[PDB]
Formats: C-alpha cells, structure tokens, sequence
C-alpha cells in the first residue's frame, strides 16, 4: 500500500476523532504513520476540516464569549472571521489557538439582519444550552442573500472517559416576503470508561417563514429554531425509551420465557 | 513495536464502532507489520454463511478461518474446500457437536432466533473454543438492531482430570439504528469486553459443556445489564447535559 494511501487513511482517521479526543487520535495516527513530513503534507487539510466540522469554539483575547470555527468563517490561509466582533484571527488548527486579531469586514448588505439574528440567537443559545456558543454569518451565496446560524454545545469529561457535543446549522435564504429554512441538527457522544460506545444522530429540517422587518423576522427565526430543537430533543429521549424497552428486548431477553435461568441438565439431556 | 500496537488499540477505542471492519482494514494497511497482532487482538463483527448440506447458517470469524476458507460447525468442513484445513480431534469434535446443540437451545431460550456457532480447537494441555451468537432485529421496523456475542473459553484440563481451569473472555457488540420523523437518524453502537477465570469439578453431573454454559450465561447476563446501563442510561444522560 503506497505512502499516498497510508496518508489518505491517516487523514480520514483524524477527521473521525470523537469530540474532545483530537489530540489522542492525532498522536495515535502520528506514531502509526511514523512519517511526520508525510503527515504534514497529506493530512494538513484534515486538521482544518475537523475543527470546521466540529464548530470548535475559540477564545479571543480582548473579546467576550467565544467564536465558532466553521467553513462559513474560513477566510483562507489559516484565518477565520468573527462576524459579531468584526475581526479576523489566525487560527492554529493543531493547538486550537487564536492569534493576531485584525479589524475586518465582508458583507454589509445583510449587516442589520445578521446583527438582529445574532442578538436574538445569542440569548436563545445562552438560555437553552449549558455552555452553548453561536456564530451568525450573512452572505450572498450562488445569487441569494443567506443568514447562516451555527450553534455549538459540548461537555468533555476525559477523567470520566466521556465526551459529547451538539451542533446545529440553520440556513435562512431570504427571498422577501419569505425565507426558506434548511437545517441540520447533530449530536455525538462517546463513552469509553468501559468499552467504546458512541451515539451519532442527525436530523434535517425544512421550513419557511414570512419576512417582515429585521427585528420581527429574527424573532420568527428563533421561534422556529427553539421549537425544532425542542422537538428533536424530546424525540431523542422518546426513542431511547422505545429502544430500551422494546428493540433491545427483541435482541436478547433478560431471562427465557421460563422466567428463570437455564436448567443445563435439561439442555444436555 | 509495542508503542505502535498501543496506539493502534487505543485508536480502535475511539474510531466510530459503526465502522469496525473498515477501520481495522485501514489500520492494517497503515501498519502492515502489526497485522497478526491486530487480527488477534481486535474483535470483528460476525458474518453469516450457509451450510448447504445441512441447511443451517453458521458464523464466520477468524476462529474458524483457515486461509480464505471457513469451517462449518455442522458439517465439519471448509468452504471453499481446502487441502488440509485445521480440524479438531475426533474427541474434541464430539464435544464441539454437543456444544453446538447445547448452544442452539441456549440461543433459542435467550434470543428466540438468530444464529449460533461453536468452534473448538485442541491445545497441548486442554482445549479452547469460541461460542458465537448473532441476532438481528426486524429491519422493516423503523428501529434496526444487531447483537454479536463472541465468548472465548480456554480450558486447561488437569491430569487428572476431574478438574479444569476455565478462562473466559467475552465481547458483545451491540448496534441500534433508528430512522424516525421525530428523532431523524440515531445510531447507537459499541462493544463491551469482560473476562473471568474459574476452577471447576468436571464430572457426569458437571460436564465441560455445563461448566462452560453457566460461565457464558452468567457473563452474558452481566454484559446485557451493563450495556443496558451504558446505552440507555449513560449516553442519554450525556445528551441531556448538552441542551
Ligand atoms: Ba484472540
């Protein structure tokens, strides 16, 4: 198997690190590949893709709250946009370090919609997620004005050998008098205090809403998000119950229909 | 190459358990020299083949593999046919047949369907074997499910001969996948491994198959409860901690 294949496999594994376990997986993959220069060349894109896929939140010196690393904030050449603070910053994907904040702008047509939606969203997020973070972008994409709202919330407990993260991405395409809504909600949990167990879940959402002013419509946007995220969370818990009490039992009973453990002398006779 | 092997095993504890066979294959391509070490230390999802002579399914794993063929526990031959595939002694084959019939009944009682297979092999001072059970749900239900049990037992038969030491290493892999309007797609997957060791009287009142049966039953019941607690308790608690 060629060096090109090996580093393809290395890059893939790195992209599949569970939330909160990047360092562990990277060091494993580094020592197995055992060719740092090849790793740097064939797999650099993977470090960046992981953080953007994960919506990694980052602290920036001099600014309150945290900003998400997403594709929507990628400015090229290692820099990312903080659209709330109106700055760009260099991001080190390996160390997860923000540096060199510089003043920036991008879109301004949607400045007021982005600002209305961010204010409404930030309150929503801080109300519903223990340590949630959000970043809201406004862009023209393939012809159309789009508000994109990203939400992240994680709980890492490496000393109890578990990690979890929630991500949701909500795209509002503004074609007054309506906005089309497309979203994907994601959850990932890894528990390995015993042996490897993971929950991976996603849900796609499609809706539409009536646009008015920036303020009223932001409110409308948040109501849609709040309801769908509540709906999804309730449904996840309902499904666990069905699984725990029905499907699981259908794989293996606790005990045989005899309602006691096995009479082995009967089996063998 | 111990550092590399440690990294390989650790990595397997972290990659998504839904992709085991693929990940192990990729991991060996990544470190070819660690192949035998990894095939020997990482459990793989069980696969089904058909024994057409007896009309019964049987289970494939590395324990009944010789080259690119697999041995049926029903007919005691390899598919494809081999020149000299590894086979048990006559003595051990009789025990293998009895264990397959015992575990079919055990499977019927606890699982009410699925497939079982028992493969035994001779050792210098006793024998060893694997008891395999695979049950899948009804895949017309919005909630799909697979359970694989892989129970390795190592028996040191002590001269004499009315005593033996049993070591049992058991892995259960459990996967559940649902696709619902309300919860979108949920995929819950993983595995738990446990080990035990015990000395037992071997007699007509307590033959090897009864001793092994009780160890497997005790262990699998315990693993089922642990899975119940982790899958539907602990991961659910984590999700609800996120929002
Ligand atoms: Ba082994």
């Amino acid at each position: 198997v060629s060096d090109e294949e090996k580093v393809r496999i290395a890059a893939k594994f790195i992209t599949h690190a569970p939330p909160g376990e990047f360092n562990e997986v990277f060091n494993d993959v580094r020592l197995l590949l055992n060719n740092d220069n090849l790793l740097r060349e064939g797999a650099a894109h993977a470090f960046a893709q992981y953080n953007m896929d994960q919506f990694t939140p980052v602290k920036i010196e001099g600014y309150d709250d945290q900003v998400l690393i997403t594709e929507h904030g990628d400015l090229g050449n290692g820099r990312f946009l903080d659209p709330r603070n109106k700055i760009s910053f260099k991001f080190d994907h390996l160390r997860k370090e923000a540096s060199d904040p510089q003043p920036e702008d991008t879109e301004s047509a949607l400045k007021q919609w982005r600002d209305a939606c961010d204010s409404a969203l930030r309150a929503y997020v801080k109300d519903h997620y223990p340590n949630g973070f959000c970043t809201v972008y406004g862009k023209s994409i393939d012809g159309q004005q789009t508000i994109i709202a990203c939400i992240e919330s994680h709980q890492f407990q490496p000393k109890n050998f578990w990690n979890g993260r929630w991500r949701s991405e909500w795209k509002f395409t503004i074609t007054p008098p309506t906005a089309q809504v497309a979203a994907v909600l994601k959850i990932q949990v890894h528990y390995y205090e015993d042996g490897n167990v993971q929950l991976v879940s996603h849900k796609d959402i499609q809706d539409s809403v009536q646009v008015s002013s920036d303020v009223q419509t932001a409110k409308e946007f948040i109501k849609i998000i709040e309801n769908a995220e509540n709906e999804y969370q309730t449904a996840i818990s309902e499904n666990y119950q069905t699984m725990s009490d029905t499907t699981f039992k259908a794989l293996r009973r606790q005990l045989p229909v005899t309602r006691t453990k096995i009479d082995w002398n009967k089996i063998l006779s | 190459s111990d550092q590399q092997l440690d990294c390989a095993l650790d990595l397997m504890r972290r990659l998504p358990p839904q992709q085991i066979e693929k990940n192990l294959s990729d991991l060996i391509d990544l470190v070819p020299s660690l192949c035998e070490d990894l095939l020997s230390s990482v459990d793989q999802p069980l696969k089904i083949a058909r024994d057409k002579v007896v009309g019964k399914d049987y289970l494939l794993c590395d324990y009944n593999r010789d080259g690119d063929s697999y041995r049926s526990p029903w007919s005691n031959k390899y598919d494809p046919p081999l020149e000299d595939g590894a086979m048990p002694s006559a003595r051990l084959r009789k025990l293998e047949v009895e264990a397959n019939n015992a575990f079919d009944q055990y499977r019927d009682l606890y699982f009410e369907g699925g497939v079982s297979s028992v493969y035994l092999w001779d050792l210098d001072h006793g024998f060893a074997g694997v008891i395999l059970i695979k049950k899948a749900g009804d895949g017309s239900k919005k909630i799909k499910g697979c359970w694989d049990s892989i129970h390795v037992v190592e028996v040191q038969e002590k001269s004499s001969g009315r005593t033996a030491h049993y070591k049992l290493t058991s892995t259960v892999m459990l996967w559940l996948q649902t696709n619902k309007t309300g919860s979108g797609t949920m995929n819950l997957g993983g595995s738990l491994t446990r080990q035990m060791e015990k000395d037992e009287t071997v007699s007509d009142s307590s033959p090897h198959i009864a001793n092994i049966g009780r160890l497997v039953e005790d262990m699998e019941n315990k693993i089922r409860s642990t899975l119940n607690e982790i899958y539907f308790g602990k991961t659910k608690d984590i999700v609800n901690g996120l929002r």
